[PDB]
């Protein structure tokens, strides 16, 4: 058994969508809208297959209409907010000065908007950091993936941070070689 | 995080489901405000139902549209069995070897951590000096890290002593024969 | 070459 989900959104007044494959709950890959270019999950996912970017657009422009006729028609009833529940992980069990992964999975929320930091020691860091799209769920709520490479130090400490309108005030995530 | 304006959100899915491969195919268009599902197109059904509402006058007016009911009823051809098809060769067929290893802690507690494998179909066990130790086991669960392999643990309380040798064990589609590793007093 | 399928638009002038 599998599924294999084309998943759309639009969002106002953001004024953002996305579009993506989801396999069994990966992305196989989502199209960047502003260089109309498919993204492939993985290398070399690109070198077994294709696809039209400009048709994303396309669908993108139809679910914008709807959503605006949806809005009115349901009398501007905003959508509620969800928080989301946030998790730090590491890709494998960690070994001081062997380089691993660390994993902030934003998870149960909507709408698809967020702001997730990595900070260490209290202070930002950005280096090779990087993130997936909103990751599609049965009940309609949206996943999130970040990831920060390092180097397992004993004297380093790490937090995810992640705000969404759910929430009260910045939900912090600690993680600590502990 | 300010801007509280209220929000509207609009999602599209088209579900492709598949049973023993190509065998059995449903599809499934849901459309969604809110968060709450409001019309489908079931292929099981063959043409758009309202889920509430907000969704019955799409259902009609998409459903007087016969010409785009038989495109939307063939593409469990066109659409779902064809992609299957494309996708197939990197993801049905993915295979990646899970990485095993052991190590205690305390709460004494064993861990087997078993990382970076795909799919997520994996059975675990633990060997009390190969005795298979089916009791006192306690499982992380899956864990899907987004980047198309799955981690998991599973850990064994026990009160070790020497000349207990214990093994943690794994099967997976990846290998043929189970991976093992052994931990020691 | 993988396939897109496309949403229908909803009825502009509703009733």
């Amino acid at each position: 058994e599998h599924v294999i989900i084309q998943a759309e959104f639009y969002l106002n007044p953001d004024q953002s969508g996305e579009f993506m494959f989801d396999f069994d709950g990966d992305e196989i890959f989502h199209v960047d809208m502003a260089k109309k270019e498919t993204v492939w999950r993985l290398e070399e996912f690109g070198r077994f297959a294709s696809f039209e970017a400009q048709g994303a657009l396309a669908n993108i422009a139809v679910d914008k209409a709807n959503l605006e006729i949806m809005t009115k028609r349901s009398n501007y009833t905003p959508i509620t907010n969800v928080p989301p529940e946030v998790t730090v992980l590491t890709n494998s069990p960690v070994e001081l000065r062997e380089p691993n992964v660390l994993i902030c999975f934003i998870d149960k929320f909507t709408p698809p908007v967020v702001n997730v930091t990595w900070l260490r020691n209290g202070k930002p860091v950005t280096t090779g950091v990087s993130e997936t799209v909103f990751l599609p769920r049965e009940d309609h709520l949206f996943r999130k993936f970040h990831y920060l490479p390092f180097l397992p130090s004993t004297e380093d400490v790490y937090d995810c941070r992640v705000e969404h309108w759910g929430l009260d005030e910045p939900l912090l995530k600690h993680w600590e070689f502990d | 995080m300010g801007d509280t304006r209220p929000r509207f959100l609009w999602q599209l899915k088209f579900e492709c489901h598949f049973f023993n491969g190509t065998e059995r195919v449903r599809l499934l268009e849901r459309c969604i405000y809110n968060q709450e599902e409001s019309v489908r197109f079931d292929s099981d059904v063959g043409e758009y139902r309202a889920v509430t509402e907000l969704g019955r006058p799409d259902a009609e007016y998409w459903n007087s549209q016969k010409d785009l009911l038989e495109q939307r009823r063939a593409a469990v051809d066109t659409y779902c069995r064809h992609n299957y098809g494309v996708g197939e060769s990197f993801t049905v067929q993915r295979r990646v070897e899970p990485k095993v290893t052991v190590y205690p802690s305390k709460t004494n507690l064993l861990v087997c951590s078993v990382s970076g494998f795909y799919p997520g179909s994996i059975e675990v066990r633990w060997f009390r000096n190969g005795q298979e130790e089916k009791a006192g086991v306690v499982s992380t669960g899956l864990i899907q890290n987004g980047d198309w392999t799955f981690q998991t643990l599973v850990m064994l309380e026990t009160v070790p002593r020497s000349g207990e040798v214990y093994t943690c064990q794994v099967e997976h589609p990846s290998v043929t024969s189970p991976l093992t590793v052994e931990w020691r007093a | 070459k993988m396939r897109m399928a496309t949403p229908l638009l909803m009825q502009a002038l509703p009733m």
